[PDB]
């Protein structure tokens, strides 16, 4: 299963960004591959947040578009939404503690559990996930 | 399922996407 | 059931602040009541995020002083841990809905929906959340 951060859904629903062509591409090719593409409610809401935030874009996506855009992605054959496991909490813990996380660590370690929970790949822009040794991480256009 | 894009218009100044700590920042 | 926002914890536990006496006592009768205290793992884990973080605090809380002050509150005899239930993503989306949330609203939506799920009451300082008819909020002080 691969599980994918806020960042690769902004990148592949903003045609304005330089890098929705390579995104757009990946994500419609994961939809509709055969392995299981995770999505955890709170990357569904994080990406709903940053769309359509004014302090993030000039002109944001509006919420109406945002959520179409979300219940399109559900709808793929690949897609499946995925809520924290009783396994999430502790699998949340054992990340904080692998990396001292301190400030907005916590919220990587937090997203990061899910991919943990299912033994899935972590897709994200962000680096910074090469800090959880335990964590399965790649860059998504690797 | 294809990607339906939408947007215009860019981001706002000293925001970049690629950091979650940047983003959460930027947004409050 | 009574749950609580992050500024409640964050309030009880820095004592360099000016709402703490009165947080720490909230806090403190809330966790010994016999009403359960709902606390989200979101929530928990926004408090050791905020607590932790270099730009909130000029001297953060430890990481080690941040996850054991949550396992205390944990141990308390009315504090509950909350996981999302199976209705809580449409009670975010309900939420969401009512208020066409955009940006931070969509994290303020997915935090009630916690509260709205349980038919719990949502404490939390902030008075926006009486945006949200649906949800049954008070002031934590009231």
């Amino acid at each position: 299963m691969l599980c994918v951060d806020v960042n690769v859904l902004v990148y592949a629903h903003r045609a304005d960004l330089r890098e929705h062509a390579d995104y757009r591409g990946l994500l419609e090719r994961l939809a509709n591959d055969d392995e299981p593409l995770g999505l955890p409610d709170s990357v569904l809401a994080g990406f709903i947040r940053v769309v359509t935030n004014r302090r993030v874009f000039t002109e944001p996506t509006s919420p109406q578009d945002a959520w179409q855009a979300v219940d399109a992605l559900l709808a793929a054959p690949a897609a499946m939404r995925l809520r924290p496991g009783e396994r999430h909490w502790m699998a949340f813990r054992q990340l904080a503690s692998d990396v001292d996380a301190n400030g907005n660590d916590i919220a990587d370690a937090h997203l990061a559990a899910y991919a943990l929970e299912n033994n899935a790949t972590w897709l994200s822009a962000d680096r910074g996930f090469a800090r959880f040794r335990r964590l399965r991480w790649r860059h998504p256009l690797d | 399922y294809r990607v339906q894009p939408s947007g215009k218009g860019g981001l706002r100044p000293g925001v970049d996407l690629s950091s979650n700590a940047a983003l959460a920042e930027a947004m409050n």
